[PDB]
């Protein structure tokens, strides 16, 4: 009741992705992304469902009322909405890999945490027996993979040793002998120490300065340089969508959600930073 | 992480400032900063560091006020050949080795203390190098820096 | 007996009037509570166990042929009940072990009980360790322009739990263990998520003694107010006395009322038990039945964790 | 000349008999390749009889059967009231899908005008009691799939998919 | 469709061109140049915008309305910009061959890896959805190529081994010796795996060491030496260009696109480093 | 006509001509010349614009004020160069 | 009731004669409000036959002509050379759009057959020197805007108006 059904799905990023909040941190960036308390980058689940609602009222431009019925109304005339998103935690952050001793090449491998496998568990089991999917060939990996924490695990292949990013040397250790890795894509995950990984991964985040010219004279203006923060290429957010049952959602989740793959997120879409990609946790 | 190198780029200096005096082969460690990291990184750790041995000899007063440097203080490496004062980036190299465990310092001082091991020393570099090229990447750049800062 | 609100993501409890955009040349903005008010629990059980013709118009008359006397609210981390703690406009969240000697360390002369009073809300102070104000602003994009409104920008200062943390409510029924464990409901506003846990623990109730903790708002009758404002330091010793509006209720989409009351965490002395009784008429007690049944005059031993209504 | 015809997942055992062809047309989109059944066909706005199991038409979108889509015929000599009916091939709900479509597929569906008498009351029936699913295999999983005990080992998954995928509703009329 | 036009292009360096860094992690080069999340080099959408934005504002002075509509005003905005440039993927880089057994001899050939065939596939499907057009000569061929992941092969010229920047022997595959060249050229284009593709594609960067002489004594200044990092001539990236509909779209997509050959992008201009060549897809396949 | 002149010009090598490339560790030789990105010798256009530039600025030490507009101010940048060198291609070598 | 015609704005002459019903009904849809000109219409591929002026069809999208819209209709006994079209003036490109429009219309544009015995090289004219600016401004915007020189002294503001925002192709022959 109040929340029957719940879909998760994974925010996949095709393009780098600029999600802002001002000037919110005490960093070097002056246009940072959306922190956690752990400072790990989010998508806060105002700015997720301002965008996929956005998305939906030009990409089916007739069902504004389905999609005013689930994801709200915008003018005073208005009712309780009947669909929410939670905060899109950070899943995996893409990482440079130089592998010492392994034959497998891969350039590039996924990288999480324990801190940030808690939070996707704390959402996974709120849900589990609480609504009425079954989600349990997931949480149990994930379970799994808690099990071994403290301490740098690497899923799925053997690598027993790797350099994270050109700048750190990480020893791996294979979980059981194998788990059915949890993404269709092929690429190695690594659950790294909290401590290293939040410097790994700090180390993933791209961090440019971008530069204001004066067009009369090729040369930057005075004050036209500062510095943003993208999220890279091919990592992977992951939220849940939370509906109540009320006859807009059996059709909004059911040929509105089954459209959906690509949406636009955050800001800065003109440099192309927010194309991503939603994939709902059914495979 | 790499916090502690920044002290041990002082630590393991001990000098490399006047120790390496007269100003000649002295402000030629610019250089040896700037276009011995770049290449580090470019060409990779096992290209250079031949190429660094190469300017230093073993077994002679080059082993001896460099080995000095591991329980001493006052080591003026001179001599204008940068053979003597090649030796400073090689002592650079290797103190940061050693003072990380990447290779212990028994086989290292037990290695360079006879021609049969540096061979094998040499060896167990090109094992590994891209764990050494990794690690001492920040103790390095470090270096650069403190050299178009101070040196 | 003990139900368990473990939020699932930052959590958005206002406090005052309006978030919305009224003025054209101003943003708005917001703050959490850092307790929710137990109106707002009472309202979430509510929401979970609702039945569509009844009352319309009362709000908690219906709302109490629901629930059962709900008890205080307060904080735990991994079994460490953190106790709110306020001081005038200061709020700090201590543990257990601080509250027994502090009805003495209130009485102790200047020097030592200004030392002991800041040592508490500034060094044995745990809120800042547990929950830091996560602010959150926001933005109504006008599709005409792909752009910013005229200032429809809004700041919601939000409730960051930097570790694992649940609300600590405990309620007399029994037959509801069972119709909201496992529930995951809309608590908070902003349209935040919380999930409900529910176990059966005994927790010991009838004990009296010299000085309470107010776990939660402990209302006033709004006419003993002349009767008790004169002569606050006589039931109060520290904490903080405020006008609260109750809520905002569903059914009838109104807000709820106002009413002075002495907020979370301040310490009232045991003076004021019977004085309410004392200062309440034959009706209004009828009314401030049910208030202290969805959760309000909430009263916990400082040496134990032994809860305590007021009127009841 | 590939049509197609859908097959309900239920419970009560009304599926007696659904197509005289095992196979008929060459290609099947419904496939089990070492993750579980695929491609599966999701109807809405419908329900199903449980007694002589067909295809009910609701108008309410919260009722809906989950089912096979496989290559065969109803005996080609009956059923005038089955919904054959021609799609484009981008409309059909499916889920937890893996393959492709060939873009214009001809689908029949088992069909019946509901009632003239009272009131549909619908419910919701998961597919539970596996001593029910291992019947469900050996009757369409095994007729239509030949894969048994041949090249695929987990017959445990196939139940499984069956235990939390399908989930249709009934009439009780 | 989200986008009225969406036009894929490839751009092909006429002279070395170098679109400079921004990050404050220390790094080896004075001046690198600029890195995607694989280490390979890209250029920032902001920069091609940015640089194709003022070569515009110049070449067609009669359709300022037009190009401040597309690509957002300059000093007071009003609104949001209509175009938006995706960041380039690297494509193809050039790499100097040494051939062991074949036909015809090469002294350069075309190196890509999978790992970047595997982001041009993803703008490709991500655009086919995001708008009208679906582009299947391009999918249908990146797609048969990633089939052989995991090998080392040549499209079209038949090879078989190779010294790839004189440092890398591969041992090349052929795909099917029907495949028209994903571009359309002369030179065969090795789809190397990724462990050795990086490498060989450092090797394709061109560092330089620069210095600032003292005009008076014909000797460096103090201080005037620095490093440089270019990339190649005849180095292929990828980007897309994509609108949503305004009919100062559909005259940016008719009218300004159709006359777009060469632009100028990145920094280095005065000596002659950013001279760059656009292909429409639209016209390639 | 984004560039006002195009003057392509030849430079025909009155005697041997080293332009350095720079120090390295796998070098071969010790001062090597610069090459093309296919391996043939070149000139970067930053060697041909400073030299050139040195040349002008005192072969023509009144122009100097026009060599700075178009090959770019020395003291005090304010402005871009409205001059550009491209590198120089090898084209034909003795044999 | 509403049905505008198209009046371009060239430097060359013969334009206050195009309309002998110089306002029509009410208003207009360009909209001079002392603040600068609003809704001017942008036609694409077309250029205008200086000699005569009129919009010669090419086909090149770049070349195009920019001029007012207004209510009217050609001189009553036009209409045999002026091209006649019913727009739902959401089609319709229009530049410094200022308000919401009629969402129907018809328009007669000034016309004139290609004469394929000419080739139709085009050069890209503008508006300069501030006699056509002025001989532009009484002898069009008047007529049509009566408003002008009576309380605005805005003339100045037009007069930048017209020299910073029309432009044309024209043939050049």
């Amino acid at each position: 009741p109040y929340y029957a059904f719940a879909e998760p799905f994974f925010i996949h990023a095709i393009t780098h992705l600029h999600v802002g909040s001002g000037s919110s941190v005490e960093e070097e960036i002056a246009l940072p992304f959306q922190r956690d308390e752990l400072g790990y980058p989010t998508i806060y689940a105002s700015s997720l469902k301002g965008a996929i609602k956005s998305f939906l009222l030009k990409e089916f431009p007739d069902k504004r009322d389905v999609i005013y019925k689930v994801l709200g109304e915008d003018e005073n005339p208005e009712e309780a909405s009947l669909g929410t998103f939670l905060d899109a935690i950070l899943f995996a952050i893409p990482s440079r890999i130089i592998e010492i001793d392994s034959a497998k090449p891969y350039v590039w491998v996924y990288v999480t945490t324990y801190e940030l496998l808690k939070k996707v568990k704390l959402y996974l089991d709120s849900i589990s027996q609480l609504s009425n999917a079954s989600f349990s060939n997931l949480k149990n990996k994930i379970d799994t993979i808690l099990a071994k924490e403290g301490k740098n695990i690497t899923l799925d292949s053997d690598l027993k040793s790797a350099i994270l990013n050109e700048d750190f040397y990480v020893e791996l250790e294979a979980l059981n002998n194998k788990i059915p890795s949890i993404i269709n894509a092929g690429v190695p995950l690594l659950v790294l120490e909290d401590s290293i990984g939040r410097e790994v991964i700090n180390r993933s985040l791209i961090r440019v300065r971008r530069i204001r010219i004066d067009r009369d004279k090729k040369v930057v203006e005075t004050g036209g340089l500062w510095s943003e923060e993208y999220v890279p290429m091919k990592t992977i957010f992951f939220s849940v969508l939370l509906g109540k049952e009320s006859k807009e959602s059996a059709i909004f989740a059911s040929c509105i959600l089954r459209n959906l793959r690509y949406v636009i997120l955050g800001g800065k879409e003109t440099i192309g930073k927010g194309i991503v990609e939603l994939r709902w946790v059914k495979d | 992480l790499y916090e502690e190198d920044y002290k041990l780029a002082l630590e393991a200096f001990k000098k490399v400032f006047n120790a390496l005096t007269h100003y000649g082969a002295k402000q030629a460690f610019r250089s040896r900063a700037r276009d011995l990291v770049e290449e580090i990184y470019n060409s990779g750790f096992i290209p250079t560091f031949f190429y660094i041995i190469s300017k230093a000899e073993l077994n002679s007063d080059s082993l001896d006020s460099l080995i000095s440097l591991f329980s001493s203080d006052n080591a003026i490496l001179r001599g204008s050949d940068e053979n003597v004062s090649y030796s400073a980036y090689l002592f650079i190299i290797l103190y940061y080795l050693i003072k990380r465990g990447i290779i212990e310092q028994k086989f290292l001082i037990q290695a360079l203390r006879c021609e049969k091991t540096r061979l094998d020393l040499i060896d167990k570099l090109y094992n590994l190098a891209p764990i050494i090229s990794a690690k001492i990447r920040t103790y390095l750049l470090a270096i650069k820096r403190l050299s178009e800062a101070l040196i | 007996k003990r139900v368990l609100i473990k939020p699932l993501e930052p959590l958005m409890f206002r406090s005052q009037g309006e978030f919305e955009p009224l003025i054209t040349g101003s943003h708005t903005a917001a703050q959490s509570l850092i307790i929710p008010r137990p109106s707002t629990i009472a309202g979430m059980l509510g929401y979970i166990l609702f039945n569509k013709s009844s009352g319309t118009g009362d709000w908690l008359s219906d709302l109490t042929n629901l629930l059962a006397t709900i008890y205080g609210t307060f904080i735990e981390t991994n079994g460490e009940y953190l106790f709110p703690l306020r001081m005038g406009n200061h709020l700090a969240l201590v543990d257990q072990q601080h509250l027994i000697n502090l009805p003495t360390l209130l009485e102790k002369e200047y020097e030592r009980r200004e030392k002991g009073i800041y040592e508490l809300f500034y060094d044995k102070n745990k809120l800042f360790q547990i929950i830091n104000h996560q602010d959150r602003i926001g933005i109504s994009i006008d599709k005409s322009t792909r752009t910013v409104k005229e200032h429809y920008l809004y700041s919601a200062r939000y409730l960051a739990f930097k570790k694992e943390v649940n609300y600590v409510i405990f309620i007399d029924n029994d037959a509801i263990s069972d119709k909201i464990n496992g529930k995951i409901v809309n608590f908070g506003g902003e349209n935040r998520i919380a999930k409900l846990e529910v176990d059966d623990y005994k927790v010991d109730t009838s004990i009296e003694e010299e000085y309470y903790l107010a776990l939660s708002p402990i209302l006033i009758p709004d006419e003993a107010l002349d009767n008790f404002l004169d002569n606050i330091s006589d039931y109060v010793a520290m904490g903080k006395v405020d006008k609260i509006s109750l809520g905002f209720d569903i059914a009838n989409t109104k807000r709820k009322e106002m009413l002075t009351a002495i907020l979370e965490g301040s310490i009232v002395k045991r003076s004021i038990i019977d004085f309410i009784k004392n200062e309440i008429k034959n009706d209004l007690r009828y009314r401030f039945s049910k208030y202290e049944k969805i959760g309000y005059n909430t009263l916990m031993s400082l040496c134990k964790l032994a809860l305590r209504k007021i009127l009841s | 000349s590939t049509q197609r015809e859908y097959v309900f997942i239920p419970i009560t055992n009304s599926i007696t008999i659904d197509v005289k062809i095992t196979i008929g047309g060459s290609d099947h989109i419904t496939n089990i390749d070492e993750r579980g059944i695929h491609n599966v066909l999701v109807i809405t706005g419908y329900a199903v009889d449980e007694k002589n199991g067909r295809l009910v038409p609701t108008l309410d979108p919260c009722d809906y059967v989950k089912g096979i889509l496989v290559a065969g015929t109803p005996q080609q000599a009956q059923s005038n009231d089955f919904l054959t009916l021609k799609l484009p091939a981008n409309k059909l709900y499916l889920i937890r899908k893996k393959g492709n479509i060939s873009d214009d597929l001809k689908i029949y569906i088992p069909y019946s005008s509901p009632d003239a008498r009272n009131s549909m009351k619908t419910k919701p029936v998961s597919i539970s009691d596996d001593t029910i699913v291992n019947n469900i295999i050996k009757e369409v999983f095994d007729k239509i799939y030949n894969i048994t005990q041949k090249e695929k080992v987990k017959i445990e998954k196939v139940k499984e998919d069956i235990k939390e995928l399908f989930s249709y509703y009934a009439l009780e009329q």
